[PDB]
C-alpha cells in the first residue's frame, strides 16, 4: 500500500549525510550566480539571472530579488518555485515581529526561522527541503549590515563577501583579492560587475540580465533606503564602471 | 531457401552474428533466386544501447550488418528478404521505414 | 546526528559538571571528555594529562589544558581555538583570541 | 617495412611486392554507384554540393586550395533519419571522383580475437595513404564508438580498444593526401563524449 | 696517506700474483691431455653432436628411461644415456637433448632459466631496517612472525603452539610494503629471494607451474630464507579477453602455489611474503586463516609517522634552508608516504623553473596545492552546514 | 591425500552438533549392526553430502567417525591435486573408487566436487571445461556393484549450489546436512581443545574469550591461539594468560570483517 | 597553451641533458609524465614538439598493444618494452592510450592488460638504476584521471600530472594567428573579432574557424580573407553551440 | 578438413558411398596424399551424454 511506494527518501548515508541535501545542492549549482558584498556603507547585491531572451520581458522581472521586509531584502539562487514559499513566510515572520514588539526584525531572526523549516521537512515528514540557497542583505541598529548565506539543509552562516549558485569557486578566489575593509558602497558595485563578467553564465553579462540592488544609509538622517536599480538604471552604471 | 531463426545466430563471441548474415547474404547473392527468411527478427531487435553491455552493441552491430546488405554498397538483385515479426512493438522503425 | 557536551553549575552550587549526550538517547557523567573528530587522539592525551584523583588545581592551569589539547588537532593559531570558562554560580567569562594566544605562546615556548 | 615476396623453395628474397598487397579489400563489389546519378537525386542537391565541396574537389584541385591558404577538407559526419541515402551521397560522389575508393565497414572492424579488430582498421588507414587520393568510407561506427566507458568483463575492453586506435591514428602525424576519413550514423548518441568534434 | 699505503700493499701482491698464477696454469693443463682426459672429452663430444635442444625432465622411468618434454609442441619417450645418469638427475631439471635423435646427451644448463636469474638473489637485502623508518607497529607485526621463528624456532616449542607460517602484507597502496619486504629479512640475516609473480604468467601451458616449482626447490637448498613473491594479487583472477580467453593459465598457476605452502613440509623455514592490495583483488579461494598466519594491515601514516617519513627524503633534499618540517605538517591532513615523496620533488621542480637555488616554504605550499588539488570535498560542508 | 583409519574422536572435536550424529547414523549404524536395517526394511543409508562454510571442521568429524566405526579412511580432495587436466583426473576417480570398494570397512571421501568433478566453470575464474570428463566417471561408479558391503561414500561441497543434479540424485546421497556456525558455548569447547595444548594459564576462562568473540569458525580460534603465542614471545613470556587473548580477538574480527 | 609549454620544458629536456643539476637544486628525477585535458588541446601535438628539440628517438606506439599477435601475442610487448627502449638510446616513448576503460577495473587491479602495464610500470623504477638516472622519457597520454587504469591512478604514481587548461581569449587570439599567414592576411585585421565573439574548450575550435572560412571566400571567388568572410565563419562554428544553450537559457524552471 | 588445420578438396575415391559422407562424417584419409580411404563412426562429447 503506502509503504510500498516509499523508499526512505530522507535518512541517513553511512557517512552520515543526507540523500536529498546532496542531491539538493547540484540542483543550485545549476541556478544562476548570485554574489553579495557588504560595504561599510551598504551591502550590493548583484545577480545573473538563469534565463534570458529576447522575447522575455525582464523589465518588469524582479525574480531573483524580492523585499521581505523594509530592511531586508534577499537575492536568490536556486529553485524560483522553491524559494517562492520561504519568501512570504519571511515576509508573514517579520510582519509578526513588528506586530508584537513594535521593532523592526534583526536579520539574524529572520534567517534562523526560515533555517529551521528545512531542517525540519528531513527531520519529519518525508518533505523534500527547499532547494534554494539565499544571500541576505539586512541592516539592523545593533550590527549594522549584517550578511548572511543559507544552505538547503538549514544553517546559516556570515560572511562579508560571498557567492553561492552557479560559479560559487570561481567567484570567491577573486572577490578574495579584491576585497577590503575600506570599500564604500560605489567601491563594491564596481567589483560585483567584474566578478559577474570573470562568472558570466554564457559569453556575456548584460544589463538586461543584470538585476541588481542594493540598501544605502546614504539616505538623509541615517535612514536606509533600499533601491531596486531597473536594467536602464543598471545601464547607466555599466558604461559609469566600464563594463561596456 | 534459408529458414534461420533470429534468436538461432546469437553468440557471445562479438561480430558471430554479424558474421553469419553477412555470409547467409553472400550465398544468396550467389544463388540467386532466392528469398532470405529472417524469421523472429524480434529476438535481435530493439534500438539504443551504449550504455548497455557489449552483447548488446553486438545485437545493434548485427542489426546495422543486415542494415548494410540491403542497401549501402551491396544490394538486392533477385535476392530478396522476409523478415517475420511477432510483435511489431519490438520492432523498430528503421526497418519499418 | 549530534552530541552535547554539556556543562555548568547547579544553584548555591561549586561542584563542576561536565556531562555528554549523544544521539542515541543515553548520557554519561565525565570527567573529561571529547567528542567530534579525533576524540580517540585527544582522549589518549587526557588519559596521561588529566588524573581523575586529581583535576587541574587552578582556572588557569585548566584553561591552558584545553588550550593544549587543542593545539595537537586543530592548531592553526588561537583563530580556530575558542575557549569559555563558566566559573560557579552564573559567572561565564569567554576568553577572546589574544588572551588564547598568550596562553599558545606559554605552552609552546615552555614544549 | 612492407609486404614483399620469397621464393617457396629458396627461401629468400627474390622480388619484391607493393605494401597495397596483404591488406583489406577495397571496395568488395566493383568500386562505382550503380546507374544512380545526380539526375536521379532527388535531394539535397546543395547538400550534395558540400559534400562534392569537401571529397572530390581538393582531390582534383589541390592548387584551387593552396591558393585560399587553408588545409584541406576535414571528415564528414552524415547524421540525420534514414531513408535520406546519406550512404548512397558518398558512393554518388566517389563514382565520378575517378580515385580509389574503400569499403570496409564497422561491423568488418570487429574480432573474437585479442587485437585482431584495432589491427583490421590499422591496415585500412596506411592502405589510403599508398593508393593516395583515396576516399574512405565507413559505413557504421555506431557501436563501434561507446559513449560511456565500460570493461565489465573483457569482451567489453575490445570494442573500446578499436575506439582509441581510431581517434589516435585518425590524426595528422606526416599530414593527410586523402580526403579525411568519412563516416556515417544512424544516430550520435552512440558515439563519444568529445572525441568527435 | 699512509692508510692508503697498507691497502695499497694488500691489494697489489693479492691480485697481481694471482694473475700470473692464472697465466701459467691455462698453458699447464693444456700440455698434457694424454690418458685419462683426452678419452673423457672425445666420448661426450660423440654421444652429443651439434645442436643440442633444450630439453625438460618431467620425470624418470625405472629402467633407465625418462618421459622429456620440449620446447616443440610434441612430447618424447627418451632414453637417459652419457655421463648424466638418473642419480646424478632429478625432476624437473632442464636437461640437453640431441637434436635429430632425442635422448639426453648431457646437462650445462642444470636448471637456468631467465625466470631462475631473476629469482635468485642470495645476497642481503639493500634496505636494512629504517631505511625502512617510522610504521614500527607494522614491522612490530612483520618481524613476530618473519624474523623471530627463523632465529630461535625454540620460543614456539616452549609456548606450546605451531610456529607461523608466511604472511600477508594487505591494505593501503603507498605505505611501501613493496620497500618493507626488504627492510626486515636484512634483519634476520637470511637469504632473500624476490620475484614478481606477473612472470608466473605464461600463455604457454604447462609452464605457468613450472616457474612456480622452482622457487621452492631453491628456497630448500638456501635455508633459511624469506620469499617475496611480489604482488601475488598480479596473478589476481583477472581475464584478458573472454572470446578468446587467457583465463585458465592464472587459475592453474594460484592453484600451484596454495599447495607449496603447507605441502612444502611443515616449516617456518621456508617462509612466503605475499604482498596484495587487498584480499578481494585475489581469486577468493583461499587457504585457511593460520597456514598463512597473522594478515598485516597497512593502513594511512597518522600526524607523527608522516612527521618521521617527510623528515627522511628532505634531508636528502639539498638547499632547502628557508623550510621548517613542522609547518608542512600543520596545514597537511594525513596522506601516505608516497604523496610526501612527490610533493618534495614537485617543490624541486617549482624552484629549477624560477631559477634560485634556494627552496622556500612558500614554495612547497604551492606543491601542496598541486597534489591535494583534485581531491576537493565540498559535501563536507555539505553535511556539516 | 589417502591417509588410513586416523586417530580422532568426538574429544578432540570441539563441541558435538546434530550434524556428528547424522554422520554416526550413516556411518556407525549400518556397519555395527547392518541386522536391524535389515529387519526393518528400511534401505541403510550410505550417501552422505557435508556442506557448510569452510572451517567449520567438516574433515575432524569424518576422520572422528573413520576411527570410531574401525573403517579405513581414503580422501581424496580433487582441486586440491594436479589431476583434472582433460580426464586425467577421470582416472584418478575410477582407480580408487575400485580400489576402496575391494577393501573391507572402507570409507571414500571425494572432497571439493565443486569442480574437478563438479559442474562446469566455463563462466567462473578460469574458462575451464576439463572438469566435466571428471563429473562424467562420478556419476556411474556409484550404481556399478552396490550394495556394497558397507562402505560408505563421503562428498564435501563448500556451496551444495555447485554440484550437478545426476550427483544429487538418490543413493548417492541419502542424508543432507548443513553444518552451522558454532555457538558461544560451543566454542569456548573448541578453543578448550587448542588452549589445553597451550602452555596457558590454569584456572583461565576458556568462556571469557568465547563471549568476547562474535560467531568464529573453529579455524579462526586456532590462529587466535597462534597469534595471542606471539605477543607472549615479545614481552619474554613463554606462559601465556586471558589478556594474549583479548588482544588476539581484536586482531582478528577488525582484520577480516572488512574484507575476506 | 602558454603555461603548459614553460612547465614541460623543465619536464622533459632538463632531466635528459642534465641528470644531476635536476636533482642537485631539488631532489630526485621524474618517474614519467601524464599528459590529461580535453581533446583537441593538441597534447599529441605538444609531445611531437618538444621531442624535435630534445633531440631523441620520438617513437610513438599509436593505441592498445595488445594488437600485435602475427608473430606472437602482445601480452608481453608491454614489459619488454622496458627493454627496446634502453637499446635505442636516447629515446623518447609516446605510449598512447586515450582510455575508455573507465572506472570498472580501477576497483581491484583487474583486467589483463592492467596487470601487463603493472608489470611494465614495476620494471620502470629500475630506470634510475639500470645505466643511472634517467635519459629515457615514459610520456603517458590518456583523456582523464576517472577512465584511467588502476596502475596509473593516484597523483604522482607515475609521476607528473599536469592538466592542460581550455585555451583563454588571449590564447585563442594567439593560436588564430599562425593559421592566419598559412592562409591570406585579414584586410581590415578582424582578427580581435573572432577571439571576442566565442572562446573554445579546444585548439580544434580556432582551427575548425579557419577551414570554414576558406569554404566562404572560395565561393565569393575572392582568396584574401575579410571580415565578411570571417562574420560568417565564426557564426558557423557558434551554431553548434548556441543550439544547446537556448535550452538551459529559456524554457528553463 | 584435416585434424591437421587444412582444408583439402579432394576427387571422391570409388571405395566408399556418396550417401554416407555426410556434413560431420568423420572420415579416415590417407596420411600422404590425401584421399578418403574409409569411413568412421561418429564420437560424441561429455555434453552429449548428460543430455542423452
Ligand atoms: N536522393 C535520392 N534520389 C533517389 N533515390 C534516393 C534518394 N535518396 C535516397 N533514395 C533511395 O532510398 C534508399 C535508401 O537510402 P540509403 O540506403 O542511403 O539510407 P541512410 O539514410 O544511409 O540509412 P541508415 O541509417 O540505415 O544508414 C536509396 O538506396 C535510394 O534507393
Ligand atoms: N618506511 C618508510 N621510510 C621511508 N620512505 C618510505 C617508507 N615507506 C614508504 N616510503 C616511501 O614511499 C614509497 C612507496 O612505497 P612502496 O613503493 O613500497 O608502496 P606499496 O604500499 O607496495 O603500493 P602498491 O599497492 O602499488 O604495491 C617508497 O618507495 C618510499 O620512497
Ligand atoms: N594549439 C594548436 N594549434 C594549432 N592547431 C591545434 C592546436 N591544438 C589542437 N589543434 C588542432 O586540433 C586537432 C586535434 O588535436 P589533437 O588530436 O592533437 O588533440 P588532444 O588534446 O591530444 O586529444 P585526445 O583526447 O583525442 O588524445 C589537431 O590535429 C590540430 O589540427
Ligand atoms: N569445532 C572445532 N574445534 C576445534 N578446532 C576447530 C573446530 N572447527 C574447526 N577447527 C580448526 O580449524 C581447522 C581446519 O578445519 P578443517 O577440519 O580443515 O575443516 P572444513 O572441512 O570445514 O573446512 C581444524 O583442523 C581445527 O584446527
Ligand atoms: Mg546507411
Ligand atoms: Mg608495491
Ligand atoms: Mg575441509
Ligand atoms: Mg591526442
Amino acid at each position: 500500500g503506502s509503504r510500498r511506494y516509499d523508499s526512505r527518501t530522507t535518512i541517513f548515508s553511512p557517512e552520515g549525510r543526507l540523500y536529498q541535501v546532496e542531491y539538493a545542492l547540484e540542483s543550485i549549482s545549476h541556478a544562476g550566480t548570485a554574489i553579495g558584498i557588504m560595504a561599510s556603507d551598504g551591502i550590493v547585491l548583484a545577480a545573473e539571472r538563469k534565463v534570458t531572451s529576447t522575447l522575455l520581458e525582464q523589465d518588469t522581472s524582479t525574480e531573483k530579488l524580492y523585499k521581505l521586509n523594509d530592511k531586508i531584502a534577499v537575492a536568490v539562487a536556486g529553485l524560483t518555485a522553491d524559494a517562492e514559499i520561504l519568501i512570504n513566510t519571511a515576509r508573514i515572520h517579520a510582519q509578526n515581529y513588528l506586530k508584537t514588539y513594535n521593532e523592526d526584525i534583526p536579520v539574524e531572526i529572520l534567517v534562523r526561522r526560515l533555517s529551521d523549516i528545512k531542517q525540519g521537512y528531513t527531520q519529519h515528514g518525508g518533505l523534500r527541503p527547499f532547494g534554494v540557497s539565499f544571500i541576505y542583505a539586512g541592516y539592523d541598529d545593533r550590527y549594522g549590515y549584517q550578511l548572511y548565506t543559507s544552505n538547503p539543509s538549514g544553517n546559516y552562516t556570515g560572511w562579508k563577501a560571498i557567492s553561492v549558485g552557479a560559479n560559487t569557486s570561481a567567484a570567491q578566489t577573486l572577490l578574495q583579492m579584491d576585497y577590503k575593509d575600506d570599500m564604500k558602497v560605489d567601491d563594491a558595485i564596481e567589483l560585483a560587475l567584474k566578478t559577474l563578467s570573470k562568472t558570466t553564465d554564457s559569453s556575456a553579462l548584460t544589463y538586461d540580465r543584470l538585476e541588481f540592488a542594493t540598501i544605502r544609509k546614504g539616505a538623509n538622517d541615517g535612514e536606509v533606503y533600499q533601491k531596486i536599480f531597473k536594467p536602464q538604471e543598471i545601464k547607466d552604471i555599466l558604461v559609469k564602471t566600464g563594463i561596456t | 531457401f534459408i529458414f534461420s531463426p533470429a534468436s538461432g545466430i546469437v553468440d557471445k563471441y562479438i561480430g558471430e552474428s554479424a558474421r553469419i548474415i553477412r555470409e547467409m547474404f553472400a550465398y544468396a547473392k550467389e544463388h540467386e533466386p532466392c528469398i532470405i527468411f529472417m524469421d523472429e527478427v524480434d529476438a535481435i531487435g530493439g534500438r539504443r544501447f551504449s550504455e548497455g553491455t557489449s552483447a548488446d552493441r553486438e545485437i545493434q552491430r548485427t542489426l546495422m550488418e543486415l542494415l548494410t546488405q540491403m542497401d549501402g554498397f551491396d544490394n538486392l538483385g533477385q535476392t530478396k528478404i522476409i523478415m517475420a515479426t511477432n510483435r511489431p512493438d519490438t520492432l523498430d522503425p528503421a526497418l519499418l521505414r | 546526528g549530534v552530541s552535547t557536551l554539556i556543562a555548568g553549575f547547579d544553584p548555591r552550587d561549586d561542584e563542576p559538571k561536565l556531562y555528554q549526550t549523544e544521539p542515541s538517547g543515553i548520557y554519561s557523567s565525565w570527567s573529561a571528555q571529547t567528542i567530534g573528530r579525533n576524540s580517540k587522539t585527544v582522549r589518549e592525551f587526557l588519559e596521561k594529562n588529566y588524573d581523575r584523583k586529581e583535576p587541574p588545581a587552578t582556572v588557569e592551569e585548566c584553561v591552558k589544558l584545553t588550550v593544549r589539547s587543542l593545539l595537537e588537532v586543530v592548531q592553526t593559531g588561537a583563530k580556530n581555538i575558542e575557549i569559555t570558562v563558566v566559573k560557579p554560580d552564573s559567572d561565564i567569562v569567554a576568553l577572546s583570541s589574544e588572551e588564547i594566544n598568550q596562553y599558545v605562546t606559554q605552552i609552546e615556548q615552555e614544549k | 617495412s612492407m609486404s614483399v615476396a620469397l621464393h617457396r623453395h629458396s627461401n629468400a628474397l627474390v622480388d619484391i611486392l607493393p605494401p597495397d598487397s596483404d591488406s583489406s579489400i577495397s571496395v568488395m563489389g566493383e568500386n562505382e554507384k550503380p546507374d544512380v546519378t545526380y539526375a536521379d537525386v532527388g535531394g539535397l542537391d546543395m547538400q550534395k554540393q558540400e559534400i562534392r565541396e569537401a571529397v572530390e574537389l581538393p582531390l582534383v584541385q589541390a592548387d584551387l586550395y593552396e591558393q585560399i591558404g587553408i588545409d584541406p577538407p576535414r571528415g564528414v559526419l552524415l547524421y540525420g533519419p534514414p531513408g535520406t541515402g546519406k550512404t548512397m551521397l558518398v558512393k554518388a560522389v566517389a563514382n565520378s571522383t575517378k580515385a580509389a575508393f574503400i569499403r570496409v565497414n564497422g561491423s568488418e572492424f570487429v574480432h573474437k580475437y585479442l587485437g585482431e579488430g584495432p589491427r583490421m582498421v590499422r591496415d585500412v588507414f596506411r592502405l589510403a595513404r599508398e593508393n593516395a587520393p583515396s576516399i574512405i568510407f565507413i559505413d557504421e561506427v555506431d557501436s563501434i564508438a561507446t559513449k560511456r566507458f565500460d570493461a565489465q568483463t573483457g569482451s567489453d575492453r575490445e570494442v573500446q580498444r578499436i575506439l582509441i586506435e581510431l581517434l589516435t591514428q585518425m590524426d595528422g602525424f606526416d599530414q593527410s593526401t586523402n580526403v579525411k576519413v568519412i563516416m556515417a550514423t544512424n544516430r550520435a548518441d552512440t558515439l563519444d563524449p568529445a572525441l568527435l568534434r | 696517506t699512509r692508510c692508503k699505503l697498507k691497502l695499497l700493499r694488500m691489494e697489489r701482491i693479492k691480485d697481481h700474483l694471482l694473475l700470473e698464477e692464472e697465466f701459467v696454469s691455462n698453458s699447464e693443463i693444456l700440455k698434457p691431455f694424454e690418458k685419462k682426459q683426452e678419452e673423457e672429452k672425445k666420448q661426450l663430444e660423440e654421444i652429443r653432436g651439434n645442436p643440442l635442444s633444450i630439453g625438460t625432465l618431467e620425470e624418470i622411468i625405472d629402467d633407465d628411461h625418462a618421459i622429456v618434454t620440449s620446447p616443440t609442441m610434441p612430447d618424447y619417450y627418451v632414453s637417459i644415456l652419457s655421463f648424466v645418469d638418473k642419480e646424478l638427475l632429478e625432476p624437473g631439471c632442464s636437461v640437453l637433448l640431441h637434436h635429430k635423435t632425442m635422448s639426453i646427451v648431457g646437462v650445462l644448463q642444470d636448471d637456468a632459466d631467465p625466470m631462475v636469474s631473476v629469482m635468485k638473489m642470495d645476497k642481503s637485502p639493500t634496505e636494512s631496517y629504517s631505511d625502512i623508518g617510522g610504521l614500527e607497529s607494522q614491522i612490530q607485526e612483520i618481524k613476530e612472525s618473519v624474523e623471530l621463528p627463523l632465529t630461535h624456532p625454540e620460543l614456539y616449542e616452549e609456548m606450546g603452539i605451531k610456529p607461523p607460517k608466511g604472511v600477508i602484507l594487505y591494505g593501503a597502496p603507498g605505505t611501501g610494503k613493496t620497500l618493507l619486504a626488504k627492510a626486515v629479512a636484512n634483519q634476520t640475516s637470511a637469504t632473500f629471494l624476490r620475484i614478481v609473480g606477473s612472470e608466473l604468467i605464461q600463455k604457454y601451458l604447462g609452464d605457468g607451474p613450472r616457474l612456480c616449482r622452482q622457487i621452492f626447490k631453491v628456497a630448500g637448498e638456501n635455508a633459511p630464507s624469506i620469499v617475496f613473491i611480489d604482488e601475488i594479487d598480479a596473478i589476481g583472477t583477472k581475464r584478458y579477453d573472454s572470446n578468446s580467453g587467457g583465463e585458465r593459465e592464472i587459475q592453474r598457476t594460484m592453484l600451484e602455489l596454495l599447495n607449496q605452502l603447507d605441502g612444502f613440509d611443515d616449516r617456518g623455514d621456508v617462509k612466503v611474503i605475499m604482498a596484495t592490495n587487498k584480499i578481494e583483488t585475489l581469486d577468493p579461494a583461499l587457504i585457511r586463516p593460520g597456514r598463512i598466519d597473522r594478515k598485516i594491515l597497512f593502513e594511512n601514516p597518522d600526524l607523527s609517522t608522516k612527521k618521521k617519513i617527510l623528515g627522511i627524503h628532505t634531508s636528502k633534499m639539498n638547499l632547502s634552508e628557508d623550510v621548517n618540517l613542522e609547518t608542512l605538517v600543520t596545514t597537511k591532513d594525513d596522506l601516505s608516504g608516497a604523496d610526501i615523496q612527490a610533493m618534495c620533488t614537485e617543490a624541486g621542480l617549482l624552484a629549477l623553473r624560477e631559477r634560485r637555488m634556494q627552496v622556500t616554504a612558500e614554495d612547497f605550499k604551492q606543491a601542496k596545492e598541486r597534489v591535494m588539488k583534485n581531491k576537493v570535498e565540498e559535501n563536507l560542508e555539505g553535511l556539516y552546514l | 591425500t589417502v591417509e588410513e583409519k586416523p586417530d580422532v574422536t568426538y574429544s578432540d572435536v570441539g563441541g558435538c552438533k546434530d550434524q556428528i550424529e547424522k554422520l554416526r547414523e550413516v556411518v556407525e549404524l549400518p556397519l555395527l549392526s547392518p541386522e536391524r536395517f535389515a529387519t526393518l526394511g528400511i534401505d541403510p543409508p550410505k550417501g552422505i553430502l557435508l556442506y557448510g562454510p569452510p572451517g567449520t571442521g567438516k574433515t575432524l568429524c569424518a576422520r572422528a567417525v573413520a576411527n570410531r566405526t574401525d573403517a579405513t579412511f581414503i580422501r581424496v580432495i580433487g582441486s586440491e591435486l594436479v589431476q583434472k587436466y582433460v580426464g586425467e583426473g577421470a582416472r584418478m576417480v575410477r582407480e580408487l573408487f575400485e580400489m576402496a570398494r575391494t577393501k573391507k570397512a572402507c570409507i571414500i571421501f571425494f572432497d571439493e566436487i565443486d569442480a574437478v568433478g563438479g559442474a562446469r566453470f566455463d563462466d567462473g575464474a578460469g574458462g575451464d571445461n576439463e572438469v566435466q570428463r571428471t563429473m562424467l566417471e562420478l556419476i556411474t561408479q556409484l550404481d556399478g556393484f552396490d550394495p556394497r558391503g558397507n562402505i560408505k561414500v563421503m562428498f564435501a561441497t563448500n556451496r551444495p549450489n555447485t554440484l550437478d543434479p545426476a550427483l544429487l540424485r538418490p543413493g548417492r546421497i541419502d542424508r543432507k546436512v548443513e553444518f552451522s556456525l558454532p555457538d558461544l558455548e560451543g566454542r569456548a569447547n573448541i578453543f578448550r581443545i587448542h588452549s589445553k595444548s597451550m602452555s596457558v594459564e590454569r584456572g583461565i576462562r576458556w568462556e571469557l574469550i568465547s563471549r568476547l568473540c562474535p560467531n568464529s569458525t573453529g579455524a579462526e580460534l586456532r590462529s587466535v591461539c597462534t597469534e595471542a603465542g606471539m605477543f607472549a614471545i615479545r614481552a619474554r613470556r613463554k606462559v601465556a594468560t586471558e589478556k594474549d587473548f583479548l588482544k588476539a580477538v581484536d586482531k582478528v574480527i577488525s582484520g577480516y570483517k572488512k574484507f575476506s | 597553451l602558454t603555461k603548459q609549454i614553460k612547465e614541460i620544458k623543465e619536464v622533459i629536456e632538463l632531466p635528459v641533458k642534465h641528470p644531476e643539476l635536476f636533482e642537485s637544486l631539488g631532489i630526485a628525477q621524474p618517474k614519467g609524465v601524464i599528459l590529461y585535458g580535453p581533446p583537441g588541446t593538441g597534447k599529441t601535438l605538444l609531445a611531437r614538439a618538444v621531442a624535435h628539440h630534445t633531440d631523441c628517438k620520438f617513437i610513438r606506439v599509436s593505441g592498445a598493444e595488445l594488437v600485435q599477435k602475427y608473430i606472437g601475442e602482445g601480452s608481453r610487448m608491454v614489459r619488454e618494452l622496458f627493454v627496446m627502449a634502453r637499446e635505442h638510446a636516447p629515446s623518447i616513448i609516446f605510449m598512447d592510450e586515450i582510455d575508455s576503460i573507465g572506472s570498472t577495473r580501477v576497483e581491484g587491479s583487474g583486467g589483463g592488460d592492467s596487470e601487463v602495464q603493472r608489470t611494465m610500470l614495476e620494471l620502470l623504477n629500475q630506470l634510475d638504476g639500470f645505466e643511472t638516472s634517467k635519459n629515457i622519457k615514459i610520456i603517458m597520454a590518456t583523456n582523464r584521471l576517472d577512465i584511467l587504469d588502476p596502475a596509473l591512478l593516484r597523483p604522482g604514481r607515475i609521476d607528473r600530472k599536469i592538466e592542460f587548461p581550455p585555451p583563454s581569449v588571449a590564447a585563442r587570439a594567439e593560436i588564430l594567428r599562425i593559421h592566419s599567414r598559412k592562409m591570406n592576411l585579414t584586410r581590415g585585421i578582424n582578427l580581435r573579432k573572432v577571439a571576442e565573439k566565442m572562446n573554445g574548450c579546444s585548439g580544434a575550435d580556432v582551427k575548425g574557424v579557419c577551414t570554414e572560412a576558406g569554404m566562404y571566400a572560395l565561393r565569393e571567388r575572392r582568396i584574401h580573407v575579410t571580415q565578411e568572410d570571417f562574420e560568417l565563419a565564426v557564426g558557423k562554428v557558434m551554431n553548434k553551440n548556441q543550439e544547446t544553450a537556448i535550452s538551459v537559457a529559456k524554457l528553463f524552471k | 578438413k584435416t585434424s591437421s588445420r587444412q582444408t583439402v578438396f579432394l576427387p571422391m575415391v570409388g571405395l566408399v558411398d556418396p550417401d554416407k559422407l555426410k556434413p560431420n562424417d568423420l572420415v579416415g584419409v590417407n596420411k600422404d596424399s590425401y584421399l578418403i580411404l574409409d569411413t568412421l563412426p561418429s564420437e560424441f562429447d561429455s555434453r552429449v551424454k548428460a543430455m542423452e
